[PDB]
RNA sequence: GAUUAACCCAAGUCAAUAGAAGCCGGCGUAAAGAGUGUUUUAGAUCACCCCCCAAUAAAGCUAAAACUCACCUGAGUUGUAAAAAACUCAGUUGACACAAAAUAGACUACGAAAGUGGCUUUAACAUAUCUGACACAAUAGCUAAGACCCAAACUGGGAACCCCACUAUGCUUAGCCCUAAACCUCAACAGUUAAUCAACAAAACUGCUCGCCAGAACACUACGAGCCACAGCUUAAAACUCAAAGGACCUGGCGGUGCUUCAAUCCCUCUAGAGGAGCCUGUUCUGUAAUCGAUAAACCCCGAUCAACCUCACCACCUCUUGCUCAGCCUAUAUACCGCCAUCUUCAGCAAACCUGAUGAAGGCUACAAAGUAAGCGCAAGUACCCACGUAAAGACGUUAGGUCAAGGUGUAGCCCAUGAGGUGGCAAGAAAUGGGCUACAUUUUCUACCCCAGAAAAACGAUAGCCCUUAUGAAACUUAAGGGUCGAAGGUGGAUUUAGCAGUAAACUGAGAGUAGAGUGCUUAGUUGAACAGGGCCCUGAAGCGCGUACAAAGUGUACUGAGUGCACUUGGAC
C-alpha cells in the first residue's frame, strides 16, 4: 500500500493515523471481495511495487573474449578484466596475486567469487587497483572480479552471488571524527 | 540554548524579515551571503581587508540612512568595482535620496580607491516574512 | 441522537447560530430546540428512505420551480 | 550500523542452496522465495565456504586476539593445532598396537573434546532477595566460559617463558584427558554450586 | 521491624487459611495456590503475597489472572475477619527462586 | 520622620464618645428540628367524601456450643509472628446452664423513641379523620440480694500495643442516674411536580403549627437554682480578647509511598581503560612583595588554536599629567543587561487566537468517536557528508539570580596628581591531596631488516625524568623545543573504587592542520588493521503508568477505670 503521506498528497488533504487505517482496511476488504479487473484497476492506484547488470563481452585484438568491470571499497578502486577462458592466473598491477597480496586473507578474498561459482582455474584475470589499505584493496578487487565474472556465469549463478553478497557494494565506510569526541563515537573520557 | 543570530519567540506581535527569521545554520542552504567577494576563496588573499571594508561600509550606510533601510545591505565586488544594494523605505524624499546616493558613491569611491555604485529599491514598508 | 443516545451537538450549535433545523424526532428525542420537528420513526429503513425521498423531491421541485419562474420573468 | 534494519545477514552454506526443491517444505519454500526480495549484508571477511572452516576455532582465535593482530592470532592457533598433532603422532609411534587404537591423532577432535570437558554445567550469579546463587548456564555462556578459562589459564604468569602454542597444546591435551587446572576450575565452580545449594531458593 | 515481621507472619497464616477453602471462590480453590511468603511494604502501603509458580505457562497465567481478580475480595475477607483491622491493597507476585535449585539438581544428577 | 505636590471641608476642621441605622431570615453539613410520646388554654383548615413478620410484659421450655464431673486411654496441654509465662492436663464417650440466641436474614417488618431476629401460651400494639408541656429513654454507672459458662475496664505475671489469670461489669430480681454521632445529623400534618438550582448531602417546593439560633472563644464553664444526698447531670452567664470563626467545593505542591513497565542503557553481562610507579599537565593548601576569572553533574591541558621580555590585566621601583582618543579606567556590580553559551535536551512539548460547568474556582477524553480547532515555534521534515543509513546539523518554553562587566558594548557605582598612562626587574616553587593525559611494567614482548615466510634479546623490560654538551628560534635559553652522551631509577597489572563504547564502533598505530620567532604528552583532523557481548533483571539511580498516602500554598459521641490507653454501645462525619 501507499504510505499515509503518499495518500495525503494524493488527496491534497490532511488525514490522521486512524483515517489512514480506516482507508487501508476498506481497501483490504475490497481486495478480499474477489475484486475483478474493473476494481483491481482502481485498487492498483493505491498499490506500490517493491538484478545485476550483465556487462557486454568484449573482444581483444586476438579475438579472445573478456568482460571488464569495476568496483570500489573504502578508498580503494579496482578495475578487473576477466577472460572467458583462462588458467586461473590473476595478475594484479602487473604482479602475481600471491606476490602482491602477501596475506592469505586477501588471497581468500580474491578466491571467494570464483570459488563460489566453482570457476577457479577457468578464468584469467587482470586487476588494476589503486588507493586505500590492503584490506580495502582486497575488497575492491573482489567486488570487481565478481562483477566481471557475472557476465560469464549464468543468470541463476549471478543471482546466487548477489544473494551471497559478492555483488553487493559495501556501504560500510569510515565514519568521520566528530568535534569534541576522540572518535566517530568515542566520547572523551568523561571528566568529573 | 543558542542565543546566536536568532529571533526569540514572542506573543506573535513581533514582525520579522527573511534574514532575521533565518538562523545561521541555514546559511548556504536557505539564505545566501550578504557580501560576495573573492577574498576568502582558496588561494586568494586580503580576506581581512575585505571584512574590514564590509564592516565599514555597513556601518557607513546604516548611519547615512537612519530609519530608511528596510533590509540588510548586499555588497558585491566584481573585478574592483563595488555594488551596494539596499532596500529603503519610501519615507525620505527622492531629492534627499539622490543626494545621499551621489555623496556616498563619491566619498566611498575616493576613500577606498575603487568605483562604487549604490542601488536602492524602494518599498512601502519592511517586508514581513512572518510574525513572532 | 448521536451514537451515544444524546442530542447531536449540531442541534445546539444550530440553535446558537440561529440556523433553522428541520428534524426527524423519535419518541426518545428532545424536540425542544428543533425548529421544525417531524415526530416519526428514525430507525426503520423504510421510514428513513421515505424521509430521504420526500426531502429530495421537495428540494428538486423547489429548485425547478425557481428556475422556471426565473425564466418566465427574464423572457418577458 | 550503516546497514538499515532491512538488511539480513547472508547465509553461507552450499548444501542449503543445493537442496532439491522437492525435499523443501512449504515453509522452507516460502522462506527461500522471501529471501529473494530482502537485502543481504556484505559477507564478513572471517567466514567463507571452505570445507576446513571451523566457527569454534575462529571464535577461539578472535578471543585470543589482542588489539587487532588477527594474523598473530591465526598463527598461534595453527601452531597449537600442529603441536597437538605432533605430540599425538609421537605417542602413537611410541604406543603398542592395542594402545594405538585408543590413541587419537586429530587436533580438531582433541580441541573440541577438551573444550567440552572444560565447559561448566552450572555457574553462580548474584541473585537479590545480594546472594551468590547456583544458577543454570545457557549453552553459549558455557562455551564462552570454557574458552575464556582456557585462554586465561594459558595467559597465567606461572608459565615462565613458555610460548603460547606449547602452553595451549599442553593445556588442551590435559583437558582432553580430563585433567589440568581448567578442569580443576570447573570442579571448583561445581563445588561452590553444591555448597550454595541451600541458597538456591533465593 | 519486629512489628512488620509479626504482621507478615500473621498475614501469611491468614492468607493460607483463606486459600484452604472455596471461600474466596471455587475457581480460585480449584487452582490450589501455594503461598511462598508475605511481605509488607515499609510504609504499610501494600502487602505482597509471593505465590509459588508451576511449570505450565498457561496455568501460571490463569492463576495470576484469577489471583489478581480475587485480591480485593481476599482483602475484604481479611478486614471482615478482623485478622487485621486495616489491610493495605494485596498484590500477588510470582515466585521463581526454586527454579534455580530444581534445574541445578537436574544437571548435577 | 522631614520635603514637594495634591485632595476634602473651610471660620472652621475631625480625634474620641453616644445616637440615628433595629424581627416577615434561617435550623442536614455553617447557630439552630430540642432523645421519644401524650395534654390544657388555644391555634390551623388539611375535619365533610375516609391478618402476620423482630413491638411490649409475664410464665414455661431448649437445639448447637460451653464449664464441671465421671470413666477409658495418652504424657504433655495451652499459648504465636516466635517465644515466654502459666496448667498437668489432654482426646473420645456420657451427663449437663439462671449464659447467648447460627441458618431463615439476599427478608426490611413491629414499636413513639430507645430498641426488637430461639420456641409455646396469655395479655396486647391509643386517637381525632390536625399541631400542641406526666410516661418512657441504648451502652455506661450506683444500691441490696442472687447467678457467674464466656467475655472484660482495672491489677498482677510473661517479651501501652501481644500472651496468661482473674475483678468490677455485661445476666435475674427490686430500685435508682437520664446522658449518646439518642443520626435518615433532613420536626408534625396536608399538598404539589408547576415552573430546577449557592456547593455537597436524601430531587425541589407550597401551606400550616410548635421548638430552636442571632459571630468566635471565654463556656457541655462560674454564680444561683432543681435533681441529688455530695460527685455528678440539667438549666446557664458575665467580664476581658479578636476580626474573625465556620460550612461546601477547585487546583498546585510532598513521601523517607510499594506493584508493573522501563533505561553503551539503572545493575550484571563484553572489551578497553583511570586510581597502584614515573613523567606532562590543571586545580586546592603552604609559600611568594607578586595573576583575574572558571568551582557537583554543568571547574580542574577550562577562558589559552597556548606566559623567556611582550603577552599582562600581578608585584617592586621609577616616571607622566588635557594625557592615541572632544581623555581614560582589566576597578565594584553577571543579584541590571546586550553579546555567547551550559544543564536537562541521550526531551517533545511550548503555544497565541478561537469555541461546557444552569457563565465559580475550573473543564474540554471515548475512532463502531461523546467539543474541541488550533496558527506559529520545536521535534519532525529539509540539508552536508557516501544511500533511502548513520553521524553531523538542529534541539522550542522554561531550570539553576549558572557563568562570562578580563572579547567587546552597556545601565549603575566610584577614581581624575591616579582605581588613569609609560619604562626597568621578578616568583611562576612544593609539606599534601586531587582531576585529566602520556610511558611503561613485557614474551601477542625487546631488536634489526622488511612492511607481515628471518636472527638475536629475554630480570632484561622499563624516563619524553635528572646531569653534561651541542643545534633551531629569538635581542636575550636555567628559561622553550630539538639532537647526542650519560645515567637504567620506580614498577612487575595495581585500594578505596571507577570511565567509555552497540561496528568500521572500541582498541592500537601512523600522518597532517590551528596557533608562535620558538614553544603541548594539549586541541583539531585524515587514514590504516579492527573485534566481544547485545541476554537477564530493578536492591541502587533515574523515567513512566497502576496508583496509594502526606500534607501545606481509622475518626468521633456517651460513659467508667487507669495514666494517653483500655472496656461497653453507638455513628460514618472512613477503606474493602
Ligand atoms: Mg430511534
Ligand atoms: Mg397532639
Ligand atoms: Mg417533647
Ligand atoms: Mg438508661
Ligand atoms: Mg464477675
Amino acid at each position: 500500500w501507499l504510505i499515509k503521506e503518499e495518500l495525503e498528497e494524493m488527496l491534497v488533504e490532511k488525514l490522521s493515523d486512524l483515517d489512514y487505517m480506516q482507508f487501508i482496511r476498506l481497501l483490504e476488504k475490497l481486495l478480499t471481495s474477489q475484486c475483478g479487473a474493473a476494481e483491481e484497476e482502481f485498487v492498483q492506484r493505491f498499490r506500490r511495487s517493491v538484478k545485476q547488470l550483465i556487462e557486454p563481452v568484449q573482444y581483444d585484438e586476438q579475438g579472445m573474449a573478456f568482460s571488464k568491470s569495476e568496483g570500489k571499497r573504502k578508498t580503494a578502486k579496482a578495475e578487473a578484466i576477466v577472460y572467458k577462458h583462462g588458467s586461473g592466473r590473476i595478475k594484479v598491477n602487473g604482479i602475481d596475486y600471491q606476490l602482491y597480496f602477501p596475506i592469505t586473507q586477501d588471497r581468500e578474498q580474491l578466491m571467494f567469487p570464483f570459488h563460489f561459482v566453482d570457476r577457479l582455474g577457468k578464468h584469467d584475470v587482470t586487476c588494476t587497483v589503486s588507493g586505500g589499505g590492503r584490506s580495502a584493496q582486497a575488497g575492491a578487487i573482489r567486488l570487481a572480479m565478481a562483477k566481471a565474472l557475472c557476465s560469464f556465469v549464468t543468470e541463476d549463478e549471478v543471482e546466487w552471488m548477489r544473494q551471497a553478497g559478492l555483488l553487493t557494494t559495501d556501504p560500510r565506510v569510515r565514519e568521520r571524527k566528530k568535534p569534541g569526541q576522540e572518535g566517530a563515537r568515542r566520547k572523551f573520557t568523561w571528566k568529573k | 540554548k543558542n542565543r546566536a543570530a536568532r529571533v526569540r519567540v514572542s506573543k506573535g506581535d513581533k514582525p520579522v524579515t527573511y534574514e532575521e527569521a533565518h538562523a545561521p545554520h541555514y546559511i548556504a542552504h536557505r539564505k545566501g551571503w550578504l557580501s560576495l567577494h573573492t577574498g576568502n576563496l582558496d588561494g586568494e588573499d586580503h580576506a581581512a581587508e575585505r571584512t574590514v571594508e564590509d564592516v565599514f561600509l555597513r556601518k557607513f550606510m546604516w548611519g547615512t540612512f537612519p530609519g530608511c533601510l528596510a533590509d540588510q545591505l548586499v555588497l558585491k565586488r566584481r573585478g574592483n568595482q563595488l555594488e551596494i544594494c539596499a532596500v529603503v523605505l519610501r519615507q525620505l524624499s527622492p531629492h534627499k535620496y539622490y543626494f545621499l546616493v551621489g555623496y556616498s558613491e563619491t566619498l566611498l569611491s575616493y576613500f577606498y580607491k575603487c568605483p562604487v555604485r549604490l542601488h536602492l529599491q524602494t518599498v512601502p514598508s519592511k517586508v514581513v516574512y512572518k510574525y513572532l | 441522537l448521536n451514537n451515544i443516545f444524546e442530542p447531536h451537538v449540531a442541534v445546539r450549535d444550530a440553535a446558537k447560530m440561529n440556523i433553522p433545523t428541520v428534524g426527524i424526532v423519535d419518541t426518545n428525542c428532545n424536540p425542544c430546540l428543533i425548529t421544525y420537528p417531524v415526530p416519526g420513526n428514525d430507525d426503520s429503513p423504510l421510514a428513513v428512505h421515505l424521509y430521504c425521498r420526500l426531502f429530495q423531491t421537495a428540494i428538486t421541485r423547489a429548485k425547478e420551480k425557481r428556475q422556471q419562474v426565473e425564466a418566465l420573468y427574464r423572457l418577458q | 550500523s550503516r546497514y538499515s534494519p532491512e538488511f539480513k545477514d547472508p547465509l553461507i552454506d552450499k548444501e542449503y542452496y543445493r537442496k532439491p526443491v522437492e525435499e523443501l517444505t512449504e515453509e522452507e519454500k516460502y522462506v527461500r522465495e522471501l529471501k529473494k526480495t530482502q537485502l543481504i549484508k556484505a559477507a564478513p571477511a572471517g567466514k567463507t565456504s571452505s570445507v576446513f572452516e571451523d566457527p569454534v576455532i575462529s571464535k577461539f582465535t578472535n578471543m585470543m586476539m589482542i588489539g587487532g593482530n588477527k594474523v598473530l592470532a591465526r598463527s598461534l592457533m595453527i601452531q597449537t593445532l600442529e603441536a597437538v598433532k605432533r605430540k599425538q603422532f609421537e605417542k602413537y609411534h611410541a604406543a603398542s598396537a592395542e594402545e594405538q587404537a585408543t590413541i587419537e591423532r586429530n587436533p580438531y577432535t582433541i580441541f573440541h573434546q577438551a573444550l567440552k570437558n572444560c565447559e561448566p554445567m552450572i555457574g553462580l550469579v548474584p541473585i537479590l532477595k545480594f546472594y551468590q546463587v547456583p544458577v543454570p548456564l545457557p549453552d553459549r555462556r558455557r562455551r564462552f566460559l570454557a574458552m575464556k578459562w582456557m585462554i586465561t589459564e594459558c595467559r597465567d604468569k606461572k608459565h615462565q617463558r613458555t610460548l603460547m602454542p606449547e602452553k595451549l597444546s599442553h593445556k588442551l591435551l590435559e583437558a582432553f584427558h580430563n585433567q589440568g587446572p581448567v578442569i580443576k576450575r570447573k570442579h571448583d565452580l561445581h563445588k561452590m554450586a553444591e555448597a550454595n545449594r541451600a541458597l538456591a531458593h533465593y | 521491624h519486629a512489628r512488620l515481621r509479626a504482621l507478615n507472619g500473621l498475614l501469611y497464616k491468614a492468607l493460607t487459611d483463606l486459600l484452604c477453602t472455596p471461600e474466596v471462590s471455587q475457581e480460585l480453590y480449584d487452582l490450589n495456590v501455594e503461598l511462598s511468603k508475605v511481605s509488607l511494604t515499609p510504609d504499610f502501603s501494600a502487602c505482597r503475597a509471593y505465590w509459588k509458580t508451576t511449570l505450565s505457562a498457561e496455568q501460571n497465567a490463569h492463576m495470576e489472572a484469577v489471583l489478581q481478580r480475587s485480591a480485593a475480595h481476599m482483602r475484604h475477607l481479611l478486614m471482615s475477619q478482623q485478622t487485621l483491622r486495616n489491610v493495605p491493597p494485596i498484590v500477588f507476585v510470582q515466585d521463581k527462586g526454586n527454579a534455580a535449585l530444581a534445574e541445578l539438581d537436574q544437571l548435577l544428577a
